[PDB]
DNA sequence: ATCGATGTATATATCTGACACGTGCCTGGAGACTAGGGAGTAATCCCCTTGGCGGTTAAAACGCGGGGGACAGCGCGTACGTGCGTTTAAGCGGTGCTAGAGCTGTCTACGACCAATTGAGCGGCCTCGGCACCGGGATTCTGAT
DNA sequence: ATCAGAATCCCGGTGCCGAGGCCGCTCAATTGGTCGTAGACAGCTCTAGCACCGCTTAAACGCACGTACGCGCTGTCCCCCGCGTTTTAACCGCCAAGGGGATTACTCCCTAGTCTCCAGGCACGTGTCAGATATATACATCGAT
């Protein structure tokens, strides 16, 4: 018996957001959660890489900006400034 | 009436590529992932997904293989193909040599 | 091949006896047997004494390239178990195919 | 089987693969290489499953064997 | 929370246990898992809002993962992006040439 | 403050030269310009990532670090370099 | 006047450039030309010297890999001589966008 | 300052092969980002391994498995033969 | 003698990869045995380099290699050109691969 | 057939800086000891996997005919190698300056770490409707003339 | 243009099965709170990037000639398309059987933690030989008649 976790109801959300009344297979969300376990695997793996060459034993929302515009090409990399610094003040709001 | 050739080949381009489906008898591909997977493992219980995996990826691999093969023909003026183009297109993925 | 052992004097467990069969095992196995190039179904028969020598063949040596099966009659002596070393499929492959009785 | 792939399926995949006409060699050499896709693939996840200490290879080391070389399947056993 | 006073989708605690779970660095500065986040759930609504195209294209009203590989052939920054990953289910798209079709 | 003309330093027989080494027995009048028209989607794949390691470092300086650490990224890893 | 045949001295000199390592872009316009680029993103950095070296000798290795391949598309489309299809096929092989 | 390099363990089992060869630092650059590199692969397998294992530290089984995994034939062959004889040699006294 | 390699006969110290090993975020903790048998393969593998890297500089009359021989020793072994072809060698240089229909007839 | 020029290889001596070594000083490596958690093992469950049966049922096989696709032959058309004289700017090196890298030193903010309570996230549950099934009639080409 | 002949589409009934939803469980998050140190932050030095200049020359440019490689045309022969006929084994539903992993509770060795000790290993200094460079000589091949 395992209660084991996924991506299911926050990608399962941010489809509400994207397409208010819709329908997905199971197939397809597994695929979406393949791929949000890759992204966040090769954003993971560059703070990781990144956190090491600049010889230091942390990593904040700076280290996720740069490695952000390192990886996309730089208009998405860049709209996702946009959101990430929204999320910088907006978690810096409260606790 | 006899057609020429090009017709049912045009035609069933648009048919496979209009629907979702698979195309493989399953049994003779299961009876080759078997026939393989005696060769250096015993007592072999198996997963069925896992051959619907290496069903995608060889229908997947393969239609993207005829693709390539497709354009080494678009590249050499024809219609029908030969297995240099095969040779030459897999030269360029940089899987074979 | 007939090897007697010296034993130990005044002792419980015969352990000089098991050191210089680890000289024994480590020596024949280390110095010509490699060097029979016709050769195969090697059996060890240990009676009594000295059973960690040839459990020292096995644990430290692949001896089982031309060996098979390993013989002990302890019967009254002190275990010498396999250590898994490089693995604990060999010490598997010994609890297969071996032999000590006590 | 080896042999229990058959030419017209091969031309069906033709069909989806967007090539109008075709030559025979084409054939058995298709089967050739596809057994060689399956051969390295299988080796690599009956080499996990040997490591996994399990008598079952699953489809985890299919995807494992695809993230090998940067081909990843996404939907099965990532 | 951490996520919702932070307003994302997508939770921090979660993200946090696993980057202390998954040895990166030492330590965390806990802008990290929101910001990744956000581009987590920014990427998450470019797929799923280019696949809702796709999937209003042919209108199977759950979305098949056809409409997922015709939202990777859309957008050639994701064409461009994920050019070495397979998709089951997702079949192709009609390509036929000069020199293919009759004259 | 922009640099200009510096592709047309990159002439017709250097990329010559190259397909010499390439293996090339007879050459085209119709390539040059395509290769390095290729040769600035090259470079502009490459530093639109790399600067963004070092604006991350406060460094006023460009290390070949940050070079080696982009074709990383790229694929194009190269020794010779260190690190 | 004596004059070659074409192209025969050139393949010596291809034994001589296939004999060799070096680099062939020459340092200046290069180093103008990457000013050029990283002037384009955020202006007036200083650099190492060794990083022009490495963004040149990854330049030459890929110039000569895909001069290499468009030498094999020379090859499998029965010419002698290289073309633009040559190039812009190998990029759909390979996937440029 | 300390500056830890392996030039000199490369210098070692240079001069088990030969006495007779000269290393550049060029070719100790290619060589300890070899090291480094094999080093980063093997030692993030071996990280992918005990991730989808769950366990803490690591065994000399996980990379007897990761060098058959990443190295053919003789290569992963002789590398399992020469670990397990290290194995053998060490834990053995 | 101080080291833990010559109670295996290595060179290349497990202190010093046991520490990288501990200090680098690879694993929580690290074991004994498997830095030996890590640094085995490692030392067997720059043996198995540097033999063909001292070929190819032996049959290029060079004792102070430059890295052509290296481009040699990777590429022409085909079980090392497929594991390492992803890297080229900074002054590598390459190999005559001259195909016949561009040869002269 | 003999002749030439271009490239490759080689023979020489010569000088340099990189390598290769030697020198000396310390921090990280070694040792010794502990404690804790990692890991390893066995006992029951039940779930998952294999296996096999017989009936239709379309797909595979096989065959046939000629056109158009392959291939070869010829002739045309043209651009690129080859050779020489002219021009442009990279390379060389030599001097000087400071920005920023790098090194240092303290303080405190920021993150770790612990404990106590709560809902975020999943399994298990059922039902329903999106979609597969289809039978008929409207059109939309292909090839022949 | 003019034809059938295929191939393609759209509709009403049935029918079914995977999403999707809610139920409830629980364990990781959250919160509350303290502690210490990494790192913030300022100071200082000392590196190396930039610049400039003038002697050299390697590379780039241009022309004249023509040759031999691309391609367009023709013409055929055999390999696919279409279509006719014969055989397999894929699938569904049914039961039967057993392998092994999950879950559970248990213990112990090993690796981490800590401390103290000391030479491995480092920078620094130094001297030298493989290698590059420059000059003389023979050898291969391509090509023109």
């Amino acid at each position: 018996k395992t209660r084991k976790e996924s991506y299911a109801i926050y990608v399962y959300k941010v489809l509400k957001q994207v397409h208010p009344d819709t329908g997905i297979s199971s197939k397809a969300m597994s695929i979406m959660n393949s791929f949000v376990n890759d992204v966040f695997e090769r954003i993971a793996g560059e703070a990781s890489r990144l956190a090491h060459y600049n010889k230091r034993s942390t990593i904040t929302s700076r280290e996720i900006q740069t490695a952000v515009r390192l990886l996309l090409p730089g208009e998405l990399a860049k709209h996702a400034v946009s959101e990430g610094t929204k999320a910088v003040t907006k978690y810096t709001s409260a606790k | 009436h006899r057609y020429r050739p090009g017709t049912v080949a045009l035609r069933e381009i648009r048919r496979y590529q209009k629907s979702t489906e698979l195309l493989i008898r399953k049994l003779p591909f299961q009876r080759l992932v078997r026939e393989i997977a005696q060769d250096f493992k015993t007592d072999l219980r198996f997963q069925s997904s896992a051959v619907m995996a290496l069903q995608e990826a060889s229908e997947a691999y393969l239609v993207a293989l005829f693709e390539d093969t497709n354009l080494c023909a678009i590249h050499a003026k024809r219609v029908t193909i030969m297995p240099k183009d095969i040779q030459l297109a897999r030269r360029i993925r940089g899987e074979r040599a | 091949i007939d090897v007697n052992i010296p034993l130990t004097l005044f002792e419980p467990d015969n352990y000089s006896g098991m050191i210089t069969s680890q000289e024994v095992l480590i020596y024949l196995w280390d110095n010509y047997i490699k060097y029979f190039p016709s050769v195969a179904k090697i059996a060890f028969i240990g009676i009594g004494d000295s059973y960690s020598g040839i459990v020292h063949l096995l644990g430290h040596r692949d001896t089982r390239a031309v060996t098979k099966t390993v013989i002990n009659f302890l019967g009254d002596k002190q275990l010498k178990p396999l250590v898994p070393l490089v693995d604990e499929t060999l010490s598997e492959w010994y609890f297969k195919n071996s032999l000590i009785f006590s | 089987n080896i042999q229990g792939i058959t030419k017209p399926a091969i031309r069906r995949l033709a069909r989806r693969g967007g090539v109008k006409r075709i030559s025979g060699l084409i054939y058995e050499e298709t089967r050739g290489v596809l057994k060689v896709f399956l051969e390295n693939v299988i080796r690599d996840a009956v080499t996990y499953t040997e490591h996994a200490k399990r008598k079952t290879v699953t489809a985890m080391d299919v995807v494992y064997a695809l993230k090998r070389q940067g081909r990843t399947l996404y939907g099965f056993g990532g | 929370t951490r996520s919702s006073r932070a307003g994302l989708q997508f939770p921090v605690g979660r993200v946090h246990r696993l980057l202390r779970k998954g040895n990166y660095a030492e330590r965390v500065g806990a802008g990290a898992p929101v910001y990744l986040a956000a581009v987590l759930e920014y990427l998450t609504a470019e797929i799923l809002e280019l696949a809702g195209n796709a999937a209003r294209d042919n209108k199977k009203t759950r979305i098949i993962p056809r409409h997922l590989q015709l939202a990777v052939r859309n957008d050639e920054e994701l064409n461009k992006l994920l050019g070495r990953v397979t998709i089951a289910q997702g079949g192709v798209l009609p390509n036929i040439q000069s020199v293919l079709l009759p004259k």
